DNA sequence: TTTATGTACTCGTAGTGTCTGC
DNA sequence: GCAGACACTACGAGTACATA
């Protein structure tokens, strides 16, 4: 009914027409889901136009609440295509995986039998939405190799090495952060459809404190409704400010922000303080500072004292880069003292970038040292075993 | 063993969301949602001690009656919450056929979300996101980044701020007024300042003072309740002169009882969250600071620890 | 308004247990005739209909249609808590959050009242259809299930041919070969063991075993079941019970 | 020769005995005296009180001149309990206040002869005084009846509430998956003694207990045939379980509100 | 060259049963006077000695002396399928580098054959400088193999003192103590149960707790176990074969 | 991705026990 | 009654977090 519904749920899109953003991703669905069967009919040994006749399978990546579960859905359900889900609420172990839709990956739909003209609509298609809510993961690759079903999958990080095994074997449709133009043409429509008065101005806002999260913003949109349905350009900042999302940042990010000269400028430290510094670093405390070490000196430095060259802010944060060496030993060793990490984000990744922070001389760095060392391990069990062998 | 009386925290706990001080916005938001009935999932956050369960419970008692019995799941850390033997737990609940009034929900109050593993806020993603018509959710979390970012999505976020003084002192009125104490004006600045913002340490004091000294002077409550510590470690580390900062140190710190080591982690939070002098000063103090810490940890807590870090921090500090 | 009295808390549990296995929700929609229950499987491949007739009960009162979708895990639980020998009383009050089922003993006096709490099953309906199935075979139940559970040892797929009118089953695929034909057993002597095949075209349909064993674990409740199979349309495994019908649906394999 | 001698007809009755409450309890101070010995514990949880009494009728023979405090553990306890035949017949020896038992696990008659001890353990804590009061209620139901109820509720809540009124037995358990309300009429039989649903009445009762405490109350019920409970709203329940010569009770404390 | 065919499947899976937590691996060595396979333990104080007959195990022809270096677990995992009518056959050719192990069945024509790596370790010393013992025990394995596992759940250390009448078994630990005494017992009608201690001179020697539960684990390979006790030497826990004997070796380990 | 204890969670497995049955 | 079937508790290996 209405009233009682959620407004991210009665404003959901009901065709594909009503997507904002991702007209591209959506299109490349829409026609790989529907040149499948001419796919199977070719045995899969060759490519098509797009090249959607090689893989069987696709999956779906992008910021949450942006319209990948939509558009799946949306897909599935204009071609006809019955639709069968497993999601993070019910077990996606590997027995049960194979005591699950296993069977259901070559049979019929029953209810597709009883509902019905509906020609494609007497099949599986397929939704392991959140596969990241995971040897499940292999089990999946097995069966992207082998379906005789269409087969989707939906996540959010194609990075994380758990769905490393996914890199050739599903075709790949990637989401991105929607334009904002689509969303204030579908927030205005919301508006005038909901009786509350919205400023055109505002949604760009909205969109850029939101991160292009089109749901998180109909819930805000709700939530001001609640109480002040008016919504001008006064309380635009006191709103942003109050909903801004505390979005976790991915190292080579985490790399660039700490490596940014402004955030260390008088004028840069009265919003983003060393807390913040702190609190940034936190996020991922086992990458920041190999990622800190690899780039602090392949840059130009803007935050240079008087009297100071590039070389000595070189070695003055090499300084405390030993320094922070040494307080990771304390703190990982027998002794185990947990409490010195704040210590630690100092003394590795805050001091050392506030004395080369600056634009980058080239660009950054994945770490090197984790493969140098691992190479190193290896060469010192080569080493040992002919020690061993000789003696 | 007589019944105790219940404490003056859990006694005047508010039953309605107009007791509730503090963040008027907020509070006149969860009350037109109250008289609305849709409310939508949210996700509660702030310092400790400020008002954000009891407004959760309120609004649960207010917007479904004699239902609450059975119409509202309430889960906490004390409840085993894991990923397998919960997930049905929810499931079935969501999944409960109850007959509300037609614009009220069931709650499930996930009570302390913050600690929470990854994958039981996985399942609780599309169990959200499936029985969105049926149960509506209510974290409530002191620290927000522990949720993942597909809850945050598709949640209200609804931040608490710290109460300011103005609340706090009409609310302590209002307790003294039921509760019939002989109060002074000094008295209750003093609960103030001691309480920083936080309203269950404010009542707590309340208690003790009363309950101590029959008045609630200036004098009786800092008798009783230690001024925080925080701001003694922040006054010494601003000072301008070694020997001052060395006596505040000892007379307020050392001969107060405090251990070398929460003086030490007091002067790195202080520290951290200082903001009047230069960044880079604030970097060496820290630098300094946790060297000290790392002496301290290492085994050696004395009073010559502490008093050299005061020596170095002014060193740095004078600028040579 | 609802007074569904068994004589036994015996068939119940036997219906309850044979059909547990495969589906784990059910929305169980009482009538004036008495009690239809629609089944649909977390695979959606599978569909079981079952239909209870009013003699089955010892006493039938009802007011108005009222359905009532449940857990298949909770309600079996209940059931077993409670004892075989007593009599089931299925009781529902006007709201259907709650069933209130009760066991009444003969022996002593122990009423162990139960009550269940009710699930919101989606809105789909039953949508029974009606269409033509070219075979129609009927064989015994237990020799039956013994025969699939040999055959149940190799590959999953379980192919049915109707060739030469004779009763023709394939149990072969990538492990191995479960080709096994069986004989009709008409017996004048015996009622119970009587086979009849329409025979209308051979018509070929496969499925998988690890279901099949689900629909033959329902075989205690009927001595006789019936395979009818379509050209196009699912096939039917059909337990005649006392009273009334279970009836498994189980969508081919392609 | 030694001082305290407790020679047991079989091994299998302490073993049933031990293994009646080894699970709900850890500590255990045994209390040898002439009259008998007793055996009063408490859980971890200080919720659920173990008084265990062996009287002299269960030993073949028995004889313990001076009062011994016998403090020990229940998990070594049962371990040496767990190895030894169980048709061999036990003699518990002890010395003068000594620091350690000896459990003569004669094998048959002759032959093979054991010598398990376990260190004595030094329990402080005296017996406590908690024989009875005046109940409110007493009845007195079957083992396996009591055991059969407690396991079919168990599964339902986790609280069971034992509600007495007017003559009549009720167990309720609301949980999530439901609500047990599981009734018993009291009544007697001279075909069939040992099944008859005893009672007595003063005040009725309303008392709510945990489901793990009663498993491992039920747990206990194979040493005995009946088990007789006790409540009232000023004193925990009691469970006293009839032995060959003795009992062993269970004082479970209720939840409030 | 080598025909060492085996009778039953589930023989020689028995003896590598006992054979795994002994040692990891061992050399075998076969002979037409029988097989002989001799390994020592990683702390070099634990001595298998293996002996296998040639008139039971079906025929044995073994042409040429054979020495083969293999692990356990890869044998385990082949013999595997042990069923009770299924038998042996062991084929090693010029330049053996895998056995092909053929498994033929009386039961059913059902046939399997698997090939065996072999590692280079051509390692294998064989010596038994003792065979005087003071003591000479008889007993039923699964008696011992109960005794020595209550006893190792007590306490980590064992000792034995041999007396005049009393096999003492003794075992102190900070939980208790277990001192159980078992008599020389003998009985006509059960030869299982039977036992003899011969008696030269008196043994005193303490042993440990995961050699003897190592020892206690072949208890099926023989009914009655010969414990063999000789003071200021090496023990001998030989168990009995329906041909050959195998013999287990412990240090008394002693620091008083 | 090394880190190097202690904690907590999760799953899987192996038996161990009582419960139905012929 | 012995045999199978059954679901239960107990145990072991693996992963991930560690300051706000
Ligand atoms: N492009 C869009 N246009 C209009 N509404 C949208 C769009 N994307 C999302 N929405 C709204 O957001 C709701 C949920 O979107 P979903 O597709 O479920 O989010 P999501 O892509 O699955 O991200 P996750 O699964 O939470 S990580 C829809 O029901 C719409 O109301
Ligand atoms: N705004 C407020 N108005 C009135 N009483 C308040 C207010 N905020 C807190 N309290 C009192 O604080 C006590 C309980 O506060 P809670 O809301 O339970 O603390 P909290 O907000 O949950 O913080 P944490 O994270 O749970 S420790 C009761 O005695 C309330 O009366
Ligand atoms: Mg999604
Ligand atoms: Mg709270």
């Amino acid at each position: 009914r209405e009233e009682d519904k959620l407004w991210t749920v009665k404003y959901a899109p009901t065709n594909l027409q009503q997507v904002c953003g991702n007209k591209g991703s959506v299109m490349k669905l829409k026609n790989w889901l529907a040149n499948w069967e001419n796919s199977k009919k070719n045995s899969f040994k060759h490519a098509g136009k797009d090249g959607s006749g090689v893989f069987r399978a696709a999956m779906l990546y992008g910021p949450p609440g942006i319209g990948k579960t939509t558009a799946a859905h949306l897909v599935a359900q204009e071609l006809g295509y019955d639709i069968l889900e497993q999601n993070a609420s019910d077990v996606r172990s590997k027995t049960l995986l194979n005591a699950g839709v296993k069977n259901a990956l070559d049979n019929m739909s029953v209810v597709g039998y009883f509902k019905h003209q509906n020609l494609n609509g007497k099949h599986f298609v397929i939704i392991m939405d959140e596969v990241d809510g995971m040897g499940g993961v292999g089990q999946l690759a097995q069966f992207c190799r082998k379906t005789s079903t269409p087969l989707i999958l939906i996540c959010n990080e194609r990075n994380l090495p758990k769905m490393r095994p996914f890199d050739r074997v599903c075709l790949d449709i990637q989401f991105r952060r929607p334009d904002a133009n689509s969303i204030k043409s579908r927030l205005m429509t919301i508006a005038i459809r909901e009786k509350f008065k919205l400023d055109p101005n505002v949604i760009d806002r909205l969109i850029q404190t939101t991160r292009g999260d089109i749901r998180q913003v109909i819930n805000l949109l709700s939530t001001i409704s609640t109480t002040t349905k008016t919504i001008n350009h006064e309380n635009i900042n006191e709103i942003s400010k109050a909903w801004e999302k505390n979005i976790a940042l991915k190292p080579f990010d985490i790399a660039h922000k700490m490596l940014d000269g402004q955030i260390y400028s008088d004028i840069g430290s009265r919003n983003f303080t060393l807390n913040d510094k702190i609190a940034l670093y936190f996020d991922d405390f086992d990458f920041t500072p190999l990622m800190i070490q690899e780039n602090y000196l392949s840059t130009r430095p803007s935050v240079l004292k008087p009297g100071q060259s590039h070389l000595e802010a070189v070695a003055e944060a090499a300084n405390c880069i030993s320094l922070g060496d040494i307080v990771e030993k304390k703190i990982r060793s027998s002794e185990q003292l947990w409490s010195l990490l704040p210590l630690h984000a100092v003394l590795s990744s805050v001091y050392p970038a506030s004395k080369v922070a600056g634009h980058m001389a080239g660009r950054i760095n994945f770490t090197a040292w984790l493969g140098q060392n691992s190479k190193s391990a290896k060469y010192y069990r080569l080493l040992q075993e002919i020690h061993y062998h000789t003696r | 063993t007589l019944s105790l009386q219940l404490p003056w925290v859990e006694k005047y706990r508010p039953q309605v969301l107009s007791d509730i001080v503090g963040n008027k916005e907020t509070i006149d938001r969860l009350q037109q949602i109250a008289k609305d009935g849709n409310m939508p999932h949210m996700i509660i956050s702030g310092m400790p001690g400020i008002g954000k369960t009891t407004s959760v419970h309120c609004l649960a008692h207010e917007l479904l009656g004699r239902s609450y019995a059975d119409g509202v799941l309430e889960l906490n850390a004390s409840d085993d919450r894991g990923i397998d033997v919960v997930r049905n737990q929810i499931k079935h609940f969501a999944q409960k056929k109850l007959h509300l009034p037609p614009g009220k929900h069931k709650i499930v109050i996930l009570d302390e979300a913050d600690s929470m593993t990854a994958g039981a806020q996985q399942a609780l993603r599309r169990t959200m996101e499936l029985y969105s018509n049926s149960t509506r959710f209510a974290f409530a979390c002191n620290q927000s980044n522990k949720i993942i970012e597909p809850l945050q999505s598709r949640c209200a976020i609804l931040r608490y701020s710290k109460l300011s003084d103005e609340d706090v002192l009409k609310r302590l009125l209002q307790i003294i007024k039921l509760e019939d104490v002989k109060y002074t004006n000094d008295g209750l600045e003093a609960i103030i300042f001691t309480a920083e913002g936080d309203m269950r340490q404010a009542i707590n004091n309340l208690q003790s003072t009363v309950a101590g000294h029959g008045l609630v002077n200036a004098d009786n409550v800092f008798k009783i309740v230690d001024s925080p510590h925080p701001l003694i470690v922040k006054k010494m580390l601003l000072a301008s002169n070694l020997e001052d900062s060395i006596q505040i140190l000892r007379t307020d710190l050392w001969k107060k009882g405090y251990s070398s080591i929460d003086i030490v982690t007091t002067s790195f939070r202080v520290t951290k969250n200082l903001a009047q002098v230069k960044e880079s000063v604030r970097l060496e103090m820290i630098k300094e600071i946790g060297l000290t810490h790392m002496r301290i940890l290492e085994g050696v807590g004395t009073y010559l620890q502490l008093a050299s870090m005061l020596a170095k921090i002014h060193k740095l500090n004078n600028k040579a | 308004m609802l007074e569904a009295k068994f004589e036994e808390a015996s068939l119940f549990k036997r219906i309850i247990d044979g059909f547990k296995d495969c589906v784990q929700l059910v929305n169980f929609q009482c009538k004036e005739d008495g009690i239809i229950a629609q089944a649909v499987d977390d695979s959606r491949v599978l569909l079981v209909s079952l239909e209870i007739g009013v003699e089955a009960f010892q006493e039938y009162r009802c007011d108005h249609p009222v359905t009532l979708g449940m857990d298949l895990t909770s309600l079996s639980k209940i059931l077993r808590c409670g004892n075989n020998t007593d009599t089931l009383t299925l009781i529902a009050d006007n709201t259907p959050d709650s069933i209130i089922l009760l066991f009444e003993d003969t022996k002593k006096d122990r009423i162990a009242e139960y009550s269940l709490k009710l699930m919101d099953i989606d809105a789909d309906f039953l949508k029974i259809e009606e269409l033509q199935y070219d075979s129609t075979l009927s064989l015994p139940s237990s020799e039956f299930s013994k025969i699939v559970r040999d055959l149940s040892q190799l590959s999953d797929s379980i192919n049915i041919m109707i060739t030469k009118e004779t009763i023709k089953f394939v149990a072969d695929g990538d492990i191995g070969s479960g080709s096994v034909i069986i004989k009709p057993f008409v017996d004048m002597e015996h009622p119970e063991t009587s086979i009849k095949l329409e025979m209308d075209q051979p018509v070929d349909l496969t499925f998988g075993a690890k279901y099949l064993l689900d629909i033959i674990k329902g075989s205690s409740l009927s001595d006789r079941v019936g395979i009818r199979l379509s050209s196009e349309a699912p096939a039917l495994f059909q337990f005649d019970l006392k009273s009334g019908f279970l009836q498994f649906f189980l969508a081919p394999k392609f």
